[PDB]
């Protein structure tokens, strides 16, 4: 099995852990507890070729987990997550991308923008706005919700496609 | 680099050398080390190795008592500040407010990461491997004494998380599917009539779907605490490993049930219809990736009472003999063709503990407990990293559940299977073989005709679902 | 280069996994990896002729009692291992021989009674009794010690010789 070292980055309280557990264990966690480092391992078939995702779950609390540069060294592809009901986390994506490029020392790192928390009726971020940000970076954009398991299976699968295109 | 505190006041500051820790030839993989070093690498500050937290906490009870580990975690969490330099002292000596150029770096690169990973180990320890605290009620008290000690607005959210987990674990997972479960498929036996259930009355698919849910549930309950010490073979098998032994004993029941159905059908035309029904079930096990069921039907057709039935296997259609030869090849050559199937599928799975039990047990016998290099006894962490790769390969299959509907009436029929009856293991195995010598006697004795047993028709509905 | 399939057969408390390991770990005990192919396959010279041993040791699966018939079918020769300490394991050899007989369906099966853990004291089974049992069956008897690797090579080589003799 070819191994993909996915890394999940994002602001605090956006659903990185709920989105990663939803992919791994197919069950949604509602209790919110900050995560320093979690590593999950999943085996899937993506486009017919069996791969093993090694989904490292990072911490979102600024100044409360300053080891961010340690995770980005080991990852292959990143999954910038923001909560659409949370405006503040959306602008933060730019800082994450900048922090990713400096660590990887490249401008073509495989990334996916993911907009979590779709089922919540409030929408402080518009889909058209996020795609415009996603268009400038060139990374794709996926619209996901952890409770209804929408797009969470496509969000991580898309990032594997991005790493596969980048690797050759 | 940076001036770590003096090794006299802080044990873990002692520098790496060949007498402490051995690295395997970008994250370094440690081959061995003294206990002090393993907790140093467990909560190392430069890199994040979240496998190590899972590899260490699974297998550490061989080389470190649970009480002793927590004393090392306290000693790791309480990091003393390095002694100030002369210029920093001059501000301190005169009362001047010191700039603290090096201490400012120290608290951001050494104390902040190391203190943060210690709580990561503490919350990982409590959440997953909680049986340590239940057995030792004194350990939980020292755990809660440590949590209260943690102070600061930073790391005040995390001690809320550990405390929330402890109170949750002391008093003791809804699944969402993208797809609806396929509808239950029925046959001669009608829903709600438990008395008419049997091998031929039930639909071949729904026998295979309920066995897969029944076997998946027994597979997902097996925790690594029942495998890591090679404990299931010790004399405390029923106390240490109740979950694992319930899955092994279920696999044995089905294999004997499949043997019992085949040899107890006296009439050849009926028996051929049964053996074909079982192969249709073995075909659904391959669709559902239920490799435990595949090796509990293959193990029934390779058993001595059923292998010798050469007359009843000649009448099977060659399509279904191709399935059995394909399914039996999985177990050939030390499971080489099955191991390659287990690593190339989209898992919802029920793997086979046959090969994880014989790898965990031979990894623990073969490798030595400690490594002696330069005259000092280092804990062989390579032995306990190989073991935790197997108990970490079990778990990557336990996560994903099945999208199948649980039928309570059938699932109760398979939990309450007693192929042995009141008999014992050796008597039954003889009873099956002798009944196999009765229905197809060894050559050159004639094959006697036998009466038909089942009243209902024997036409198999087929592995294809009705949709 | 003929490849002989050997099967080690016994109870769960007679230490047969150690017997297979001591056959393979002839040089060093620093490392051992049961997964790789070199762990159960060993190329050895016996009576001046080179040959290959493919040993099916299934330690730990003793609770999978219904799968014993499938395992013993693969091999051509068998070791029946009983602990000298456990007198119970001595009366269990008869059933293992009977099962091997009815799996291979032949009255004469290449087999070698093996007495394991011979070096430790409290020898509840005497050598004379085991020699008498082996004479009754018509199969060789070997005393092996799992710790000191004394006689392990004798056991596997005598099994290979019995496999060769039964062929002719
Ligand atoms: N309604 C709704 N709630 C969600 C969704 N995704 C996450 N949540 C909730 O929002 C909170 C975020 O939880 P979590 O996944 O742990 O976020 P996090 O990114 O891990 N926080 P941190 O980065 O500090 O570890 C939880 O209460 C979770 O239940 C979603 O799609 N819908
Ligand atoms: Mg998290």
């Amino acid at each position: 099995m070819t191994e993909y070292k996915l890394v999940v980055v994002g602001a605090g309280d956006v659903g990185k852990s709920a989105l990663t557990i939803q992919l791994i264990q197919n069950h949604f966690v509602d209790e919110y507890d900050p995560t320093i480092e979690d590593s999950y391992r999943k085996q899937v078939v993506i486009d017919g070729e069996t791969c093993l995702l090694d989904i490292l779950d990072t911490a979102g609390q600024e100044e409360y987990s300053a080891m961010r540069d340690q995770y980005m060294r080991t990852g292959e592809g990143f999954l910038c997550v923001f909560a659409i009901n949370n405006t503040k986390s959306f602008e933060d994506i730019h800082h994450y991308r900048e922090q990713i490029k400096r660590v990887k020392d490249s401008e073509d790192v495989p990334m996916v923008l993911v907009g979590n928390k779709c089922d919540l009726p409030s929408r402080t971020v518009d889909t058209k706005q996020a795609q415009d940000l996603a268009r400038s970076y060139g990374i794709p954009f996926i619209e996901t919700s952890a409770k209804t398991r929408q797009g969470v299976d496509d969000a991580f699968y898309t990032l594997v496609r991005e790493i596969r295109k980048h690797k050759e | 680099q940076m001036r770590l505190p003096s090794a006299d006041v802080y044990r873990f500051a002692e520098p790496d050398s060949e007498e402490n820790i051995i690295f395997e030839e970008g994250i370094p993989i440690i081959k061995a080390g003294t206990v002090i070093k393993l907790i140093e690498r467990l909560t190392y500050h430069m890199y994040a190795d979240p496998n190590f937290v899972r590899t260490f906490l699974t297998t550490y009870r061989s080389f470190c008592k649970p009480q002793e580990l927590l004393s090392l975690i306290i000693e790791r969490f309480e990091i003393p500040e390095p002694e100030p330099t002369e210029a920093d002292r001059i501000a301190i000596e005169n009362g001047d407010q010191p700039l603290s150029a090096e201490l400012k770096r120290f608290r951001k690169e050494y104390i902040q990461p190391v203190q943060l990973r210690v709580l990561n180990v503490c919350r990982h320890w409590v959440e997953h491997h909680f049986y340590d605290f239940e057995r030792d009620a004194y350990l939980l008290q020292r755990m809660e004494e440590f949590i209260g000690t943690v102070r600061g607005k930073a790391m005040k959210k995390w001690v809320e998380s550990i405390t929330k987990i402890i109170q949750r674990k002391k008093i003791a997972h809804n699944i969402t599917f993208q797809s609806s479960p396929p509808t239950v498929e029925w046959h001669i036996s009608r829903p709600g009539h438990i008395e008419t259930f049997d091998l031929l009355t039930l639909h071949p698919i729904e026998i295979a779907r309920q066995l897969t849910l029944l076997e998946s549930d027994l597979y997902r309950a097996v925790q690594p605490s029942e495998l890591v010490g090679s404990v299931w073979t010790k004399e405390d098998k029923e106390i240490n490993s109740p979950n694992l032994l319930k899955m092994i004993r279920h696999t044995t029941n089905l294999t004997l049930w499949f043997e019992k159905c085949i040899v107890e059908t006296e009439n050849l035309e009926e028996r051929v219809a049964v053996v074909s029904r079982i192969i249709e079930i073995l075909q659904v096990f391959q669709e559902l990736n239920n490799f435990n069921g595949v090796l509990e039907v293959v193990s029934a057709m390779n058993s001595s009472p059923v292998y010798r039935l050469d007359h009843t296997f000649e009448q099977i259609p060659s399509r279904q003999k191709k399935i059995l030869e394909e399914a039996h090849e999985l177990s050939e050559d030390h499971y080489k063709k099955y191991l390659a199937k287990l690593r190339s599928i989209n898992p919802p799975c029920v793997p086979f503990f046959g090969i994880y039990l014989t790898n965990i047990l031979k990894t623990e016998e073969g490798n030595p407990e400690v490594l002696k290099r330069h005259g000092k006894e280092l804990i062989n962490f390579s032995k306990r990293r190989k073991v935790a790769e197997i108990t970490g390969e079990i778990q990557q299959y336990q996560n994903q559940p099945y999208c199948l509907r649980v039928e309570s009436d059938i699932k109760r029929f398979f939990e309450n299977l007693n192929p042995m009856g009141n008999s014992m293991e050796k008597e039954f195995t003889d009873y099956l073989f002798n009944k196999s010598l009765e229905i197809e006697p060894r050559n050159p004795k004639p094959l006697p005709r036998f009466p038909k047993k089942y009243s209902y028709p024997l036409k198999s509905p087929g592995v294809r679902p009705s949709n």
